[PDB]
């Protein structure tokens, strides 16, 4: 359930003339790519991810001091 | 730097193929002798009323006998004292008083004084010395006044047993042995898209694009008129631009990538197509 | 009282458009008025002669444009035809 | 009947109308799409009576009446 | 520049490549001025069928967009037919005279592949004798029972009028 | 489009014009100057003439166009109409 | 019915209706087109602007915030096209351009 906006498609590129987006072409492959990945996790990463909230929703960490 | 045009090969040039005449006047009378030998109910004269090329023949063959443009031309010579009127391909395109039966840009017949002489040339060159059924084509969603005038010319001028109108693209569908599909037909006057469901046209929702081969020729003429800007010493006819389009144009697969790097110097000698003039 | 018309308010509006913080004297006002009058008579006259030359009894925008092409020199004429075409197009659109 | 032609509503990729190359920007004086500065030079010094013929070839000339 | 070059045209501009080509300029000869070069007109003129509103300013839709509008937005919404994508996509073929261009069916196939859902058995082909099959179809149709049940005789023209329509499945709608 | 033609106004022709104008001695730099002046003149006249031709939607420049051009330029010409 | 002026529809300032009246009752033609008054008004307004602009510049040069005939004269006699347009026109109280020949200059 992870989502990223890559850009605005180049068919709707010249709708206006000085919009500010990243105009990328439509991908010339499948729409449903199915691939499998073997991937490792160390138990210390489990320890850290269960102790403190990490990375994703930890927005108060931009202060820095305490 | 002399390199980009030192080892460049000599050009391979193509002449102009203008739609001229051709030296044939056949009074073909060998079709009526075969037509009167068949049993009745199975003899009919089929006329494709094409905007670029009216075709006509008998139904029991495979190739049409006459394939002419709707060009006609009439004259009067005072140095000879005689009225001329010939039509079809017999016009040379030296004199030209050419007016066409079809309105320029739309496949709806509205020049009936030309269409009458075109049909006259058809019935003369097929051989009529005296009454066969007529199967004739028309355009999609034709205007009623044009059909009324065409039927009036068929019954009142010539005298015919029966005629029946049909859409020529749907005839080419029925000959191609299809049952249900999406006939897309790009004609000389307009490009039709017609859905057909079990040998029946769904004409309540067919859509015609207003572009065609005549529009190809006219737009090609406009772009060669505006490309060669300072004045080109040559007669730029529409028909020679049509013959340029017929043998020097192709739809590119991926257009926005092919187009932007087309006029680069590296390899322009093989993209470029060159045309002489006398 | 017999009111006498003038182009004063119009050239004033133009003045405010091109130079919002400048003024205009009465003498120069009359000069500008006489100027606009003179050019009006010139263009309308030449347009009239154009209409008469081609056996026409109607002065359309075409006659005015040709007259401007004949009277005003060079770039002045170009911009004039430009502004004129813009105005007649915008007038044609907005009924 | 004969009113089955349909228009569109979609972003159009605007190309040049002097040449055929893809052109990203137009002009105020003559309203011509143009590719680069050579075509801009040939636009700004073309003889009069042709800057309207390019819009005639593209359409929407809007000639006077 | 000569002192720098000693110390150290047309080939730069694209307008000479656009009008004349990579060869040098015309010296105003006999068989050189009377030449027309074609570069962009090969792929710009047959492209108006797909992008009409931009190249030539005809304010209508492209062929791909018309085909997609009919296949995806009208035919599933029409009652009386069974399968809108599973039947009409079995045979989409190209008929007319303005079709015998190199790579014309493949462009329409890629456009419909971009529009249709994944897995539709799209098979675009063309007719056998594209400029002559319009005559042969009415040649084969001319003397059948449906044609015999769709003729207009002379007395039917005298009685019913002029604008009388035998409603055949190929002709237009009756009125 | 031909070549030059500004040299068509040859030296003895300009000399003739000066003779009819009452000129005894002519400089060498007179001829080029005269060619320039004549060029400017003909440009100014032909421009307006072609303008009149275009307004009449004609492809042939008539004599009356020239007469009108000269008249509006301030040099009325008799013997052609108007 | 909420009337609006023809000058507003044409996006101009100069009176279109007034120009139309003058053309009609000015003995120029029997009939006059509908594009003629807007076109003529546009040309007059444009020329007006071109003079007033340069006149404002010449006024700014003399540290004056009111355009006087002198500024108009300086504006017209410097613009070659405008000068040709008003070659046979004498501007009252405009004076002449400050121009002294090189021969008359001190040795
Ligand atoms: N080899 C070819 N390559 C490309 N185009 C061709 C070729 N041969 C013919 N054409 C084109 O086909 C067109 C003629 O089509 P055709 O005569 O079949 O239309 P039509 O049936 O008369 O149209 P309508 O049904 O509207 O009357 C011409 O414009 C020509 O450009």
């Amino acid at each position: 359930g992870a989502c990223k906006r890559v850009g605005r498609s180049d068919a709707y590129a010249t709708e206006f003339d000085l919009e500010a987006e990243e105009y990328v072409p439509i991908p010339k492959g499948e729409v449903h790519k199915k691939k499998e990945i073997v991937q490792d996790v160390t138990l210390h990463d489990l320890d850290v991810a269960n102790a403190r909230p990490q990375g994703g929703q930890d927005i108060i960490s931009m202060m820095g001091q305490l | 730097r002399d390199e980009p045009w030192k080892r460049l090969p000599p050009p391979t040039v193509y002449p102009v193929k203008e739609a001229r005449f051709e030296k044939y006047i056949p009074p073909q009378l060998d079709g009526r002798e075969r037509a009167l030998a068949q049993p009745p109910g199975q003899v009919a004269i089929v006329i494709d009323n094409g905007s670029h090329s009216v075709r006509a023949g008998w139904n029991f063959e495979d190739k049409p006998r006459l394939a002419i443009p709707p060009i006609m031309s009439k004259y009067r010579d005072r140095k000879m004292g005689k009225t001329f009127s010939f039509a079809g391909s017999d016009c040379y395109a030296a004199r030209s008083h050419i007016r066409n039966a079809f309105e320029a840009g739309t496949g709806i017949v509205s020049n009936w004084d030309v269409m009458e002489h075109v049909l006259d040339y058809v019935f003369v060159k097929l051989g009529m010395n005296e009454d066969m059924p007529i199967v004739m084509t028309e355009a999609v969603a034709n205007l009623p006044y044009s059909r009324k005038s065409m039927s009036e010319i068929i019954f009142e001028c010539y005298g015919a047993p029966s005629l029946v109108y049909g859409i020529d693209s749907l005839f080419s569908f029925r000959h191609n042995q299809g049952q249900t599909g999406l006939v897309v037909s790009s004609s000389y006057s307009a490009t039709h898209v017609i859905p057909v469901y079990n040998r029946k046209a769904l004409l309540s929702q067919a859509i015609r694009l207003n572009w065609g081969g005549w529009h190809m020729a006219e737009y090609m003429l406009k772009l060669l008129k505006l490309k060669y800007y300072t004045g080109f010493p040559g007669k730029l006819n529409s028909s020679q631009t049509e013959h340029m389009v017929r043998d020097f144009c192709y739809v590119s697969l991926d257009y926005d990538r092919e187009l932007a790097g087309y006029l680069d110097w590296t390899g322009l000698e093989d993209r470029e197509r060159i045309v002489q003039y006398p | 009282r017999s009111r006498k018309e003038s182009y004063s308010v119009y050239v004033y509006k133009v003045l405010k458009q091109v130079h919002p913080d400048t003024g205009i004297s009465s003498k120069a006002m009359g000069i500008m008025n006489s100027f606009v009058n003179d050019i009006f008579e010139r263009i309308a006259g030449e347009a009239s002669r154009l209409a008469h030359y081609n056996k026409r009894s109607t002065i359309t925008s075409r006659e005015i444009q040709t007259a401007v092409r004949l009277l005003l020199p060079g770039e002045l004429a170009k911009h004039a035809v430009s502004e004129g075409t813009k105005a007649v197009t915008k007038y044609t659109s907005s009924k | 009947t004969n009113i089955e032609s349909a228009p569109s509503l979609a972003p159009m990729k605007h190309y040049c109308d002097v040449t055929g190359l893809p052109a990203p920007y137009l002009d105020p004086k003559t309203r011509l799409r143009y590719h680069n500065k050579e075509i801009f030079a040939m636009i700004r010094n073309l003889p009069q009576g042709m800057g309207e013929q390019f819009l005639e070839a593209r359409g929407a000339h809007t000639v006077l009446k | 520049x000569x002192x720098x070059x000693x110390x150290x045209d047309w080939s730069k501009s694209l307008l000479h490549a656009f009008r004349y080509g990579p060869r040098p300029f015309d010296p105003s000869s006999q068989a050189e001025t009377h030449r027309v070069h074609l570069n962009v007109e090969r792929i710009r003129v047959p492209e108006v069928l797909f992008q009409p509103a931009a190249i030539a300013g005809v304010d209508q839709a492209g062929l791909v967009e018309i085909a997609g509008d009919i296949l995806c937005q009208r035919l599933p919404s029409l009652p009386g037919i069974q399968d809108a994508p599973d039947a009409f996509l079995r045979d989409v073929f190209l008929t007319g005279g303005n079709t015998l261009f190199q790579n014309f069916d493949e462009r329409l196939r890629q456009g419909l592949m971009a529009l249709l859902p994944v897995g539709a058995p799209l098979r675009v082909r063309r007719a056998q004798d594209a400029i002559l099959d319009a005559w042969r179809g009415a040649a084969g149709w001319a003397c059948t029972e449906e044609a015999k049940a769709a003729w207009i005789t002379r007395e039917e023209y005298l009685e019913k009028g002029g604008e009388y329509i035998k409603e055949h499945d190929l002709g237009n709608a009756f009125a | 489009v031909l070549r030059d033609n500004i040299q068509g106004i040859t030296k003895p022709a300009i000399r003739r014009l000066a003779r009819r104008g009452g000129v005894k001695r002519i400089s060498g730099l007179i001829y080029e100057e005269t060619r320039g002046v004549l060029k400017v003149f003909l440009e100014n006249v032909i421009r307006d003439a072609v303008t009149y031709t275009e307004h009449a939607k004609r492809k042939t420049v008539t004599a009356m166009d020239v007469v009108y051009a000269l008249k509006r330029q301030g040099r009325t010409l008799y013997g052609f109409g108007g | 019915a909420k009337a609006k002026t023809r000058s507003s529809r044409a996006g101009l300032q100069f009176p279109v209706g007034r120009v139309h009246r003058l053309l009609r009752k000015g003995n120029y033609a029997e009939r006059v087109g509908a594009g003629a008054p807007v076109y003529l008004a546009a040309v007059l307004e444009y020329l007006t602007a071109e003079i007033l602009e340069l006149a404002g510049n010449a006024a700014r040069d003399n540290k004056k915030t009111r355009i006087i005939p002198r500024h108009l004269q300086l504006a017209i006699r410097n613009d070659e096209e405008l000068n040709k347009l008003l070659g046979k026109v004498t501007i009252a109280q405009g004076g002449v351009l400050p121009n002294i020949q090189a021969v008359l200059l001190p040795k």
